[PDB]
């Protein structure tokens, strides 16, 4: 004579995810550095058409 | 970047005491030669920040140009029994050096000249946090920062490093950290003002600007390739000199403007001169002002 018992606890409404994403508050810190014209790097060519990545 | 690579204003002397073996091709420094102490700071994807400002003095140089004082001892020897100064001030530098060298002169925490020597003929490691025994070794020392020697009369004695929620940074000890300690590699830049400490900070905000010193005019002669010349026999406007010399608006506008009688051709230097430093909100010029990489101690509990 073998028992199976089945005890319920509760009843839970849980929702099923799909998309999701880490979030989070942000503040950038900004870096100048000011550089005269025909020294180095400081041309009239180089500031405007500057890329986001170099 | 800087045009002046090899070309050191004033004396250029790059020698410890302990290590002088090669003042036949460091002292002066000029093109020629083959100093080991300066040939490190010009390679390209080390040290970025040498490359931006090299119209200045160096740490060694300012330390002979009556800048930065000496620590004590100037030149501990890192073979020594019985322990050694310089061995706490090593353990918490991340940095890397080649090998066959026997010195790796470094700031301490009181703005000094703090380095190490190794006695011939044992050179050093990767880390070079201990030194080992024996192509050919370098006679001279390897600069295990990043940073430039000038002249500033601007105090900041009470500027103290404020590096919020970290335990040790660098080589001071902000506290003593008896709970919870992260122990991470991050680099930290860091400042040296007048009379003050080895002051850390997180953001680095540089600023070129030009004045009437010598320092920021060179010159150089006419004779029958580039020849360097002494800027700082110009006499000055209704006083006196040596050896006179013309330039254009920004050379005559600071010296006396002689043009016939003149032997050289003096010019602007591609701003150099005054480097201040965004601290505090305010602007003021540091003396050794790097980029170093270390070990930084942050907190947790």
């Amino acid at each position: 004579t073998k028992f199976l018992k089945i005890k319920t606890v509760s009843s839970e409404l849980s929702c099923r995810e799909g998309q999701s994403y880490w979030t989070g508050s942000f503040s950038p810190k900004c870096l100048s550095s000011r550089r005269c014209h025909l020294v180095g790097e400081c041309h009239v060519n180089r500031c405007l058409s500057w890329r986001d990545n170099e | 970047e800087d045009p002046h690579l090899r070309n050191r204003p004033g004396k250029g002397h790059n020698y410890i005491d302990g290590m002088t073996q090669e003042d036949a091709t460091c002292k002066p420094v000029t093109y020629a030669g083959a100093c080991s102490s300066f040939d490190v700071l010009l390679e390209k994807g080390k040290f970025p920040l040498f490359q931006s400002y090299a119209h200045h003095r160096t740490l060694l140089e300012a330390v002979h140009d009556t800048i930065i004082a000496k620590a004590d001892p100037p030149s501990c020897d890192l073979q020594s029994a019985h322990g050694n100064p310089c061995m706490k001030e090593k353990l918490v530098m991340k940095t890397h050096c080649p090998n066959d060298y026997q010195s790796a002169h470094y700031l301490n925490n009181d703005g000094k000249m703090a380095s190490v020597k190794c006695p011939p003929k044992y050179e050093l490691t990767e880390d070079c946090n201990f030194c080992r025994q024996m192509a050919s070794l370098k006679k001279g020392s390897y600069p295990l920062q990043d940073l430039f020697c000038q002249s500033s009369e601007d105090d900041g004695s009470k500027l103290k490093t404020k590096m919020k929620g970290v335990c040790e940074v660098g080589v001071q000890a902000l506290k003593k950290c008896d709970g919870q300690l992260s122990t991470a590699h991050e680099v930290v830049p860091f400042a040296v003002f007048k009379n003050s400490k080895k002051v850390y900070l997180d953001k680095l905000d540089l600023k070129t600007e030009e004045n009437l010193l010598p320092d920021s005019f060179v010159c150089f002669e006419h004779k029958g390739e580039l020849k360097s010349f002494d800027i700082s026999q110009c006499p000055k406007i209704g006083g006196h000199g040596s050896k006179k010399c013309t330039g254009d608006a920004a050379f005559c506008s600071a010296y006396e403007c002689t043009a016939q009688y003149a032997n050289a051709y003096c010019s602007h230097a591609n701003g150099s001169g005054i480097v201040q430093i965004q601290v505090s909100g305010v602007w003021k010029k540091p003396l050794c002002v790097g980029y170093e990489r270390v070990v930084v101690k942050r907190e947790l509990s």
